[PDB]
RNA sequence: CAUUGGUGAGCAGCGAAGGAUUUGGUGGAUUACUAGCUAAUAGCAAUCUAUUUCAAAGAAUUCAAACUUGGGGGAAUGCCUUGUUGA
């Protein structure tokens, strides 16, 4: 299906996900492939969690957790429907935010699920790490932005920022500058230090589907 | 010539007929208009995918086509035509009557050249139109300015210029204004082709020899000359990849492929399309891609690629040659022998005169394979006996094929023509068998024929002989010896029961064959020349020699028809899939549709070519029938099929309706004493007779919800006298002792209608409306139709106001009504007598 | 059920029971099925049960 | 003979996709899976398209003045159908997931939501002939974001407006100079559109979502255009709108959602008309009829329909059918009704010429393998998998006795006794035959001696023996009356698996599953013939078959047989998509009939694509379970590699194809296949068929009404059973009056009395002419009787037909009439009041 | 004496400028053929930008939300619910 790019923190791996189980962990720059995998059921998403060597993927109902080689170590049956991975990488800290309207962080070193928390708001429709901050901003159906935290069970701060569903956000590596896309045609360049919008771009002439930030202020849209 | 049963479908099997086809580009991917006799197709050209057919035929053939993005210019007899996907868009009507010859758009101006030398330049109206529609101005070529005019061609980047090359020199005439501007210096040869070269100003020019002479326009110098000896030039295309090749076409059947940098051959592709058909008379290299379009004139489209080189450094210098990428194709002659290969009606096989067998689609014109005559390893050891030099078999003139064991073995039996054999083929695999079949007294197998089980193949020679094989080991196993000429009609019995043979003695001869005896021997008159068995009702037919088709039913074995009015040899012929016509092409070049039951030749159709093979369907909707001249299969669809059809006689005329449409309306009463019931549904007596409990039954279970506001009169609020009008009709009718309109109104009213007025009739006073109604009920039952459902109203009236009339009883009118009642009921007793009858004996008869 | 199903439906049946169920007396008409027609027309009780 | 073709498919009322009225409000046409049923709801009459799509249905779409019909399948593979004339016009090819057809009201174009694009498309004429190309495209307008999920014409043809997962509605014009008067789109839901419609006076627009909103739009101000002026809501807390509909003439707003409700609001003003509950699955899909009256709902979970009229609240019919879960077949001993027996543990008795059920018998637990008649239509048995064998009577509906064994076996075939006194199942977890008494309800006996499990029994009738057959390669022959008990063996080649006795009973045809219809003399224990079938068989390939159909064999044999009632021919059906036809006198087959060409099935196909078939595995055993937007439709109920047990959740794999089961009708030359999508009935027409017998060339129409006109009824009946034309017979047979009638039916020959036997069933109980017909039966029964009482097997299925139109409508106009005659005695008889 | 076992040496017979077995690649079919792109009533297709903006419309369950859990025991500290103190 559909493919799904992830690469690496160091930037020299690839890891490629098909909506139907195309699953490809690869070396991308010397034309190695390091694990291919073909899982039948539906998946969603992939990263590389610390190292070329573990990945994680989003499956049909679990996530599961994979060697360098493809050999499955875990499933996890606490990650029940994700569509949303993510890892901070200095904490060591699985993130899966689902279509149940939970978050949840799961420690990979240890192997012990660190939090459990309920958005109420249904399910999640994005999500991105501040980096700068190891802070979850994730973006509901109902146009909220909320920046979560494992150790309050409370959104740190919420943020309406479109008309509708929240499609793709995408925060700077430095953490001061988020950009949000939503269905409303829209698409918001909000300030996360004393979280004042900046500029609100109005009619995009179709919704936003993707956002992404680089390391040079690069803003790139689809 | 017209017809009253089929129309025309569309002519299957073409890809090409000799007119150099136009290839259009869309966005990125390429189209290619190919002429087909009066219509053309467009294909794909990444897949060659049959997408567009032109919708209506043209009044005479194509001459010239041209390709923009969306729009297609077809130059037929004298006129223009500008078509968007099938669809005639727009007419350009010239104004001579010589024929139009070429054909060039280019801008805003559309340049069209009939054969006297005179280009009639067409204009867009406005500039935002999107295709030329006003005539302009007529430019003209004399004697002593050029030739005959060869092609017209637009370079790029030349405002308002039209090159126009003739036999002898290159014009370039303005054609706003419509001056002359340039004329080259004569060749010394004479130029056939000419094709615009992807650098500025060059133009390519083909002669009649071999050269090819690059010209440049801005000078008038002839910047090269490349010759190609012993030959004729037919279509020049060059390269525009990042290589700078050129493609010569030749008139031989030959595609040379130059490098103009190296002055180089890098190849040739020899004999690619028939000389015999004109050669290559199209190449084209699409615009950036390796890939070259190569159509013939042998109903054939190719294209081929080139590959990239082995090479790494060096590159432009090891050219790969050019390799084969993929093609469609037809018959080059006309066909000789089709018929259904399936009855989903999804495949056609046709053998014709060029020696192949195809197997043609009539769902997908991509699914059209050829089937493959490459034959199999013995199964004794020895080596097949033939020539060296690989060939085709010789033409086919019958085919036989029964689907019942496919994918297992053969199914096919095909007999050539002067050979003493008949061949297996199997239409699974798509190849021929590995059984041919003899017929052992030195004769040419004149006719051929299959079981329906699958297992049996019966070949009947030229000297009388009636061999078995099975099909399976394609082994023999008997011998019929009746005839002593010729054997020209096999056919066997459904049941494998039966078997008639016809021959050229005027023999018809039924055999048995799970005995092996004889059971009868006819003889006719004439010769006898085809036999067509249908087996759903065991009737077959022979075509004779004294121009007659004579129709035998096959068991009690005698002529029960013989259809006359054939003017000449009678081609070909065959059944309904039902039984009911015979539809026979003669040599007089008509098609007859003649009905088996009246007798009568119901339909006639004249055409132009002679027709020699017609099929009716295995389904009941398509004829496919097929020509003299032409190397297609027309189809033909059934008006009857879809709507009802008279069966008259047409052909005295030309060259009851009961019967006619032969449906018959049932009375609506027989007799004036016999009872009837009522003309609908029986379920109407149940419905009033037990109208609340069913009612009852519908309702749910629980109560439904509502609100509590709700307006009152929600039904008279869905928005968009003195009497009630069955009470008047019925107080009209007591008026003038006619109660006609009222039982007309009470057959009339539905279930509930009915009860709810025979519940709200007047019941108090001198019962007025109880006596009206039953002396309508009596009228009705002395009128004797719709019995069960006067019956029934009384039962209803009985249920109803039983107890007001029983306490009135003895009341004069209600009193003389019943009685009146009472005697017509008496005398309508005799139904149960006549029910008591039929059960007790039929019960009786059945189990005792 | 699940373990029916599991097994596919190849068991060994229930041992037996027994269970005096009441009846009604209503027309068959009403008894049956919800559609334009009908099949019976008598009660659904006999004489004698009556 | 055997001229049978696709006729009707029964018990089944409703899969999935798209229910439609008639315009008139009398038809109502429902898709099973390919086919298209048509039921005409007055006059009682259904029927079935012989043409079948290659996958499920999701759209139909019937023109206004009931012309042509469109059917689009999953997948854009659309049919156009000449309506009137049964008949296939075109196929188009539309490669998107076609939402929803719908012609205009005008009738001259028709729009088409197929992705999120909006296609337009001018109509075909149907007084016109067949073209290559009859399709001509009016427009395509791309502005929506996603897939369209709904559309509706205007009432006047100029406008459209679609409905889409955009959460947004638009609004098209038709003509492109109204573009700039209609070009507008409607935001504001909160989870999808599910509906978009216009007022009666179209200055009013309505568009309900799945969230569970209508939104009441108007061209108001605060120049000024397109306000929201109310939202109305559903305050439904887990159920969804599933579908939608709204009549605007009488201004109705029908929802059915995903609880089971279906609610009926009045909508300019939103007051609940009323809220009723279809089922405890989802509503699929509503519909209403043009005058308003009736609406027409279905679910596919379980499969079943109902028209509800909603003024007084009364069902006009609820039914439900059946998919993959049919063990077993009988007919009534009449062409009157089919008694199916089903693994839901139910047993129904449906209809055949108004396809619906009459009645549902519901006392088993666990499946119920096999059910059958008495020697008589009034008491039915059925046999379970509960361990029990219940007796029904159908007159009073009640289980009057159930028998069961003693060590709880369960059982799996049975057969009852021609006089009605003794039931013998025959199980396959004990190999005995147990049999019961019918009046007492003990059990007889045990017949024991079968070394392995019982597959078939039956009861040879007109001598009463017992034939049991079984996987011990054996065919084994019980006497078991008049005080001898005594038995025979026969040994056959194979495992027999199915069993047939002929109407006579002096024959046993077996099946076995070497693929062999074998057949046996019953007397003497020598076998007559048998019918080799393997090779006339189509077996597919599977899905997930790692192996060629050439080269599996789980479908080349038959496990169903049965005899004509001639005891000429047998139908023959199995495990695969083949039903066969064959001929016992001359073993050799008539006919060979493709049960399914649906690819959402498995068996159908013997070569699948190599497109599909990728190198990690087939493109077609990927799940794609867990791309669906619904927690409902996602979750995976099913138990690892269980079959034939359950739901068609609880298993994980394509529904096979299969016939489960196959009898001939008993009256007239149709038969019936209970099969994985319903019940497949196959009839002939005399009609249609041209099939002379002994001809001449004098015998001609013309000849038969000249010889009418000069006034010679018996020739004029002759030749025209010589022409065996259908329109001649009846004409004649109306001409002729009636002080001749029986001169000629004395007269008539022997070889012509079958034929005519045969027309005066048909014609009567199709005809209005009750007293013609009766004179004429009289007169033929009266002239033949020793005749046919002599040849009891030659006028079986003739005889048969004609004892139905007796009883069925002739002693009901009896039974009224003696009603009217005894209460008027009564009324005019008896002392008045007072 | 047989081999319904292997490995070889020769015939009879079949027999047109040879024959047999294995195998890599590409093309066409495997469902029934209405042309490409886009911001789409048109435009592009050698281009969408030095019109790409403005106007309009558009904000319930005051948060209803895991219908998504292998079986038993518990749950300090967490998390959820209810009450309480103090601002």
């Amino acid at each position: 299906g559909p493919y799904h790019i992830k690469y690496a923190k160091n930037g020299t791996h690839l890891l490629i996900t098909g909506r139907k189980g195309h699953v490809a962990s690869m070396d991308w720059r010397k034309g190695q492939l390091r694990a291919e995998l073909f899982l039948n059921e539906t998946c969603h998403s992939a990263t590389y969690l610390q190292n070329e060597q573990y990945f994680a993927v989003a499956q049909k109902k679990y996530t599961f957790i994979y060697d360098h080689e493809g050999t499955e170590l875990h499933r996890l049956k606490q990650h029940i429907e994700a569509r949303h991975l993510d890892f901070l990488p200095y904490h060591y800290l699985l993130v899966t935010a689902g279509e149940t309207g939970w978050l949840k962080y799961h420690d990979v070193s240890t192997g012990q699920l660190v939090s459990e928390l309920r958005t109420k708001a249904g399910p999640t429709m994005a999500m991105a790490q501040n980096p700068w901050n190891a802070v979850m901003h994730l973006g509901h159906s109902n146009g909220t932005v909320s920046l979560w935290s494992p150790s309050m069970p409370e959104p740190l701060v919420k943020l309406l920022s479109a008309r509708g569903p929240v499609n793709s956000i995408a925060i700077d590596r430095s953490g001061y500058y988020m950009a949000t896309t939503g269905a409303d045609r829209s698409m918001k360049i909000w300030d996360i230090r004393n979280f004042k919008q900046l500029h609100s771009v109005e009619s995009l002439p179709t919704p936003g589907t993707n956002v992404s930030i680089s390391d040079t202020g690069l803003l790139a849209l689809s | 010539k017209n017809s009253k049963i089929f129309s025309p479908f569309r002519i299957i099997g073409n890809v090409s007929n000799g007119v150099p086809f136009a290839t259009g580009t869309l966005g990125s991917t390429f189209y290619i208009v190919t002429c087909v006799g009066k219509t053309f197709q467009i294909y794909d050209a990444n897949t060659l995918h049959l997408l567009f057919v032109s919708e209506k035929e043209t009044p005479s053939s194509i001459v010239a086509l041209s390709a923009h993005f969306h729009y297609v210019y077809a130059a037929y007899e004298n006129k223009v035509g500008i078509y968007k996907r099938g669809i005639e868009e727009h007419l350009l009507e010239l104004e001579t009557d010589a024929n139009v010859e070429h054909l060039c758009i280019f801008g805003d101006y559309l340049c069209a050249s009939t054969d006297d030398n005179s280009i009639f330049i067409y204009k867009k109206s406005d500039p935002q139109d999107k295709y030329p529609s006003e005539f302009y101005t007529k430019l003209t070529v004399t004697e002593i300015q050029g030739g005959e005019i060869v092609s017209l061609q637009h370079l790029a980047t030349y405002l308002n210029k039209l090159t126009v090359v003739t036999k002898s020199n290159v014009l370039l005439f303005n054609v706003r204004t419509g001056k002359l501007v340039f004329t080259s210096n004569e060749f010394p040869d004479q130029i056939t082709t000419a094709e615009p070269a992807p650098v500025l100003d060059i133009i390519a020019l083909g002669t009649v020899t071999g050269e090819v002479i690059m010209f440049n326009m801005r000078k008038g110098k002839r910047i090269r000359t490349i010759k190609i000896p012993q030959s004729r030039i037919s279509s020049l295309s060059f390269r525009t990849d990042g290589s700078s090749h050129l493609s010569v076409g030749t008139s031989s059947g030959d595609l040379i492929f130059y490098d103009l940098d190296r002055r180089s051959r890098i190849h040739v592709l020899k004999n690619i399309h028939r000389e015999s058909y004109g050669g290559v008379t199209q190449a084209t290299f699409l615009n950036g891609q390796p890939i070259i379009v190569t159509s013939g004139g042998d109903n054939s489209l190719k294209e081929y690629v080139f590959d990239p080189s082995l090479s790494q450094g060096s590159g432009d210098v090891v050219v790969q040659p050019p390799r084969y990428l993929r093609s469609r194709g037809g018959h080059s002659q006309p066909p000789s022998y089709i018929a259904f290969a399936d009855s989903q009606s999804h495949f056609m096989l046709s053998a014709s005169k060029d020696r192949s067998l195809w197997s043609f689609s009539l769902r997908k014109d991509a699914q059209s394979q050829e089937m493959s005559q490459r034959l199999h390893k013995k199964q004794d050891g020895g080596r097949v006996g033939g020539s060296t030099i690989k060939s085709k078999f010789p033409e086919i003139v019958a085919l036989a094929i029964e689907n019942a064991r496919i994918g297992e073995w053969e199914n096919i039996i095909t007999a050539h023509k002067d050979e003493k054999f008949a061949r297996t083929w199997d239409m699974r695999n798509k190849r021929v068998g590995r059984w041919t079949f003899d017929t052992t007294d030195d004769g040419f197998v004149k006719s051929v024929a299959m079981s329906q089980c699958g297992n049996f193949g019966f070949i009947g020679s030229s000297n009388g002989s009636i061999t078995i094989y099975n099909m399976q080991s394609g082994i023999l196993r008997k011998k019929y010896k009746l005839h002593k000429r010729a054997v020209t009609g096999i056919s066997l019995d459904g049941m494998n029961r039966k078997m008639v043979s016809c021959g050229l003695d005027g023999i018809v001869g039924f055999y048995d064959f799970n005995k092996s005896t004889l059971l009868g021997k006819l003889k006719l008159d004439a010769p006898i020349t085809a036999m067509v068995y249908h087996r759903s009702s065991d009737l077959f037919a022979l075509a004779l020699d004294d121009l007659s088709i004579v129709v035998i039913d096959a068991v009690t074995q005698r002529v029960v028809r013989q259809l006359w009015g054939h003017s000449n040899r009678i081609t070909a012929f065959d059944f309904s899939p039902e039984g009911r016509w015979i539809v026979s092409a003669s040599l007089d070049s008509t098609i007859r549709t003649w009905d088996l039951p009246t007798g009568g030749c119901i339909d006639g159709i004249i055409v132009d070519n002679v027709a020699t093979n017609v099929k009716f369907s295995p389904n009941g909707d398509l004829l496919a029938t097929t020509h003299v001249t032409g190397n297609g299969i027309c189809i033909w669809t059934n008006r009857a099929q879809f709507k009802t059809v008279s069966t008259r006689t047409i052909d005295e005329s030309e060259f009851l309706n009961d019967i006619d449409f032969n449906t018959y309306t049932s009375l609506e009463q027989i007799d004036k004493e016999l009872l009837t019931l009522s003309i609908g549904p029986r379920s109407k007596m149940n419905t009033l007779l037990h109208l609340d409990v069913i009612r009852k039954r519908s309702k749910p279970k629980e109560a439904p919800k509502k609100s509590e506001k709700l307006p009152f009169f929600l039904q008279l609020s869905g928005e968009k006298g003195f009497e009630s009008h069955f009470t008047k009709q019925l107080r009209e009718g007591s008026q003038s002792k006619d109660y006609s309109s009222l039982l007309a109104t009470l057959i009339n009213f539905s279930p509930a209608a009915v009860d709810l007025e025979i519940r709200s009739l007047n019941s108090f006073e001198p019962f007025d409306e109880i006596v009206w109604f039953i002396d309508a009920l009596t009228q009705g039952l002395k009128s004797n139709k719709n019995f069960e459902l006067y019956e029934t109203f009384m039962s209803l009236l009985f249920k109803a106001h039983g107890d007001v009339i029983h306490a009135n009883n003895k009341n004069q009118d209600i009193a003389s009504a019943l009685q009146n009642w009472e005697d017509v009921h008496k005398k309508e007793d005799r139904l149960d007598d006549l029910v008591k009858f039929c059960m007790g004996v039929a019960a009786f008869v059945t189990t005792a | 059920y699940k373990l029916d199903v599991l097994s596919s439906v190849h068991f060994v049946p229930k041992p037996a029971s027994t269970s005096l169920e009441i009846r009604v007396e209503t027309p068959t008409i009403s008894m049956e099925d919800a559609q334009p027609l009908y099949m019976s027309n008598a009660s659904s009780l006999a004489p004698q049960e009556i | 003979k055997s001229d049978f073709k696709f006729s009707n498919l029964l018990g089944t009322v409703y899969r999935q996709g798209n229910i439609t009225f008639s315009d008139d409000g009398k038809q109502l046409l429902s898709p099973v899976g390919n086919r298209v049923s048509v039921f005409d709801l007055i006059n009682n009459k259904s029927f079935t398209f012989e043409y079948e799509h290659r996958k499920n249905i999701a759209a139909i779409d019937l023109n206004k003045q009931g012309t042509l019909l469109i059917s689009i399948d999953e997948d854009g593979r659309a049919i156009l159908v000449n309506f009137k004339a049964r008949n296939v016009l075109h196929h188009f090819n539309f490669k998107e997931k076609c939402s929803a057809v719908k012609f205009s009201p005008d009738g001259r174009l028709f729009a088409l939501a197929s992705g999120r694009f909006l296609q337009i498309w001018k109509t075909p004429d149907v007084n016109k002939d067949r073209q290559f190309a009859p399709f001509v495209r009016h427009r395509v307008h791309a502005g929506h974001f996603q897939d369209i999920t709904s559309l509706t014409w205007s009432q006047d043809s100029r406008f459209i407006l679609t409905t889409s997962k955009d959460l947004s509605a638009k609004i098209w014009s038709v003509d492109s100079e109204e573009k700039n008067l209609a070009a507008t789109t409607f935001n504001g839901h909160r989870d999808y559109v599910m509906g978009a419609f216009f007022s009666h006076d179209q200055e009013k627009i309505y568009t309900v979502s799945k969230d569970g909103a209508v939104f009441v739009w108007e061209f108001t101000k605060r120049k000024y255009s397109w306000r929201i002026t109310k939202k109305h809501f559903f305050y439904a807390n887990q159920a969804k709108v599933k579908c939608v509909t709204f009549h605007p003439a009488t201004r109705l707003l029908a929802v059915g959602f995903t609880s089971g409700e279906f609610r009926l609001y009045d909508l300019p003003d939103f007051t609940l008309i009323q809220q009723l509950s279809m089922g405890q699955n989802p509503v699929n899909t509503v519909s209403v009829n043009q005058t308003g009256e009736w609406l027409a709902f279905g679910s596919s979970k379980l499969g079943q329909l109902l028209v509800y009229e909603w003024q007084s609240e009364s069902y006009i019919l609820k039914q439900q059918g059946h998919f993959d879960s049919t063990n077993s077949l009988a007919y009534s001993p009449d062409g009157s009704r089919v008694v199916t027996a089903s693994e839901d543990g139910k047993i129904k008795v449906w209809d055949i010429t108004s396809g619906f059920c009459l009645a549902t018998f519901e006392e088993h637990t666990s499946s119920v393998t096999a059910v059958q008649f008495a020697k008589r239509g009034q008491v039915m048995f059925s046999s379970s998998l509960d361990g029990t064998v219940r007796a029904w009577d159908l007159i009073r509906y009640r289980n009057f006795r159930t028998f069961t064994g003693t060590e709880r076996i369960q059982f799996n075939c049975l057969a009852v006794d021609p006089s009605g006194e003794v039931v013998c199942a025959g199980s396959l977890d004990n190999f005995d035959i147990h049999v019961w008494s019918v009046q007492t309800g003990q059990l007889l006996d045990a017949l024991s001696g079968h070394e392995g499990p019982v597959s078939c029994l039956s009861f040879s009738q007109e001598n009463s023996v017992l034939a049991s057959a079984s996987w011990d390669k054996t065919i084994r022959i019980w006497s078991i009356f008049g005080r001898s008990q005594q038995v025979e063996p026969i040994e056959v080649y194979s495992d027999v698996l199915a069993l047939s006795m002929r109407p006579d009973g002096k024959e046993v045809a077996v099946s076995t599953l070497k693929g062999q219809i074998s057949i046996f003399n019953i007397e003497d224990a020598k076998q007559v013939g048998n019918i080799d079938c393997r090779k006339d068989i189509i077996s597919g390939r599977f899905n997930q078959d790692r192996f060629t159909a050439k080269n599996s064999e789980r479908s080349k044999f038959f496990t169903t047989i049965h005899y004509s009632f001639d005891g000429m021919a047998i139908v023959a059906g199995g495990n695969n998509n083949s039903i066969c036809l064959y001929d016992v006198p001359n073993e050799v087959l008539l006919k060979r009939f493709i049960v399914s060409r649906n690819m959402a099935l498995n068996g159908t196909l013997e070569f699948l694509n190599s497109k599909k078939m990728t190198e990690a595995g087939s493109l077609d055993l990927i799940d794609d379970a867990g791309e669906n937007s619904d927690l409902e439709d996602r979750i995976d109920n099913s138990l690892p590699g269980s079959q034939r047990g359950g739901d068609l959740s609880t298993r994980k794999m394509r529904p096979e194809v299969r016939v489960t089961s196959v009898q001939f009708s008993p009256t007239a030359n149709a038969f019936a296949a209970a099969s994985t999508e319903g019940l497949l009935i196959y009839s002939t027409n005399d009609t249609i068929l041209f099939d002379p017998f002994d001809l001449d060339v004098d015998v001609t129409p013309h000849s038969t009404v000249e010889a009418l006109r000069e006034k010679q009824f018996l020739n004029a009946l002759v030749m025209a059973f010589r022409l065996n034309e259908e329109y001649l017979i009846n004409k004649v047979y109306e001409a002729i009056p009636i002080k001749e009638i029986p001169l000629v039916a004395s007269n008539i020959p022997a070889i012509y009395l079958p034929r005519i036997l045969k027309f005066i069933g048909d014609f009567a109980i199709e005809s209005q002419h009750i007293e013609f017909n009766l004179i004429w039966i009289k007169a033929l029964l009266s002239a033949s009787g020793g005749y046919i009482n002599e040849h009891k097997y030659l006028f079986s299925t003739a005889m048969r037909s004609i004892q139905r139109f007796i009883v069925r409508v002739a002693k009901e106009v009896v039974n009224t009439t003696t009603d009217n005659k005894y209460t008027y005695r009564f009324l005019v008889s008896t002392d008045g009041s007072m």
